[PDB]
């Protein structure tokens, strides 16, 4: 059967701003089958207080969630999002960048 | 407010 | 001033691991209301928007009892399509179910849709007249002659037409403040030096609602589609949206160059330049 890529977006709900809380964003978009496995990383580790949004999907049938944690950026530490699906040979990671 | 009785495939 | 409300849901297969998954989605616009999950301890259709809230216990027992009613239709779907591919009891497999209705800017009735998919192909759905059916391949010509004497049509139809649109109704003027809003993008623009030479311009729009937007660059006024880097609109987590373009452009061209934005909440599509 048919089986799509997920587009991956790692990004803050706010403008971030060094000792103001945030969230971190990561969504995942244009996958299917629905079985994915989403970490966002601080310092390379796995954070542990990290919600999703309920699994809803696009007009040509294609899955999105969004995984989402409370957080205040600093100059120095380093923020990304891990991914697997059955369409990657090694799970993808995207790093944080805050002008993009 | 879903729609009631529902039909099945 | 238009609207709509949409419910969508799923089911993963579960063999050798139980019970099939099963969320529920429902939606007005691009708020989400409320959702059911299979394995969640409530067992109960809950709230995801504070005006919904506002509804009493028989409305919530209502939508409860409803909803386990879809769950064990689709509980049932799984077996009878895996029943005509030739699927085996041992692979996973999705059903997606879409139906919902469409206003105007009065608030009457506009179009309905009722959409069915399994893997990710389409299957069966609706016409626009909601009086017939789309049969995607082979398989489905069978549900269609099914469905057609049933007259199921015509229960999705009036459903539809009428019980639909009167509690979109209820519900925007309930969330008047939420939903019967337009925000305009708080756009912005900036500038990155790649080289010594080539500089990235992004293009920003920001807390805007609905998701609906389009964002694109000119030079000179001839547009750039080619050559910009579009990301898909993306939800903030507090019920706006955010988008961007950017273009790769040569120093000292920056000024050939413009961002172009449309939204709802915009009286005048904006142009932005660099400075």
């Amino acid at each position: 059967m048919i089986q799509r890529t997920p587009k991956i977006q790692v990004y803050s709900r706010h403008p971030a701003e060094n000792g103001k809380s945030n969230f971190l964003n990561c969504y995942v978009s244009g996958f299917h089958p629905s079985d994915i496995e989403v970490d966002l990383l601080k310092n390379g580790e796995r954070i542990e207080k990290v919600e999703h949004s309920d699994l809803s999907f696009s007009k040509d049938w294609s899955f999105y969630l969004l995984y989402y944690t409370e957080f205040t950026p600093t100059e120095k530490d380093e923020y990304a999002c891990r991914v697997n699906h059955v369409t990657l040979s090694q799970p993808k990671i995207v790093k944080w960048d805050r002008d993009m | 407010s879903l729609f009631n009785t529902i039909a099945v495939l | 001033g238009s609207h709509s409300m949409r419910y969508f849901f799923t089911s993963v297969s579960r063999p050798g691991r139980g019970e099939p998954r099963f969320i529920a989605v429902g939606y007005v616009d691009d708020t989400q209301f409320v959702r059911f999950d299979s394995d969640a301890a409530s067992q109960r259709m809950e709230p995801r928007a504070p005006w919904i809230e506002q509804e009493g216990p028989e409305y919530w027992d209502g939508e409860t009892r409803k909803v386990k009613a879809h769950s064990q239709t689709h509980r049932v779907d799984l077996g009878t399509l895996r029943g005509y591919y030739n699927q085996s009891e041992a692979g996973s497999h999705t059903v997606q179910r879409m139906y919902g209705c469409d206003v105007g800017s009065d608030w009457r009735f506009l179009r309905g849709y009722h959409q069915y998919a399994y893997d990710g192909k389409d299957y069966i759905a609706l016409k626009e007249d909601l009086r017939s059916w789309t049969a995607a391949d082979m398989a489905a010509q069978t549900t269609k002659h099914k469905w057609e004497a049933a007259h199921v049509a015509e229960q999705l139809r009036a459903y539809l037409e009428g019980t639909c649109v009167e509690w979109l109704r209820r519900y925007l003027e309930n969330g008047k403040e939420t939903l019967q809003r337009t925000d305009a993008p708080k756009t912005h623009m900036t500038h990155h030096a790649v080289s010594d030479h080539e500089a990235t311009l992004r293009c920003w729009a920001l807390s805007f609602y609905p998701a609906e937007i389009t964002l694109t660059w000119q030079r000179d006024g001839e547009d750039q589609t080619q050559d910009t880097e579009l990301v898909e609109t993306r939800p903030a987590g507090d019920g706006t949206f955010q988008k961007w373009a950017a273009v790769v452009v040569p120093s000292g061209q920056e000024q050939r160059y413009t961002c172009h934005v449309q939204h709802e909440g915009l009286p005048k599509p904006l142009t932005l330049r660099w400075e």
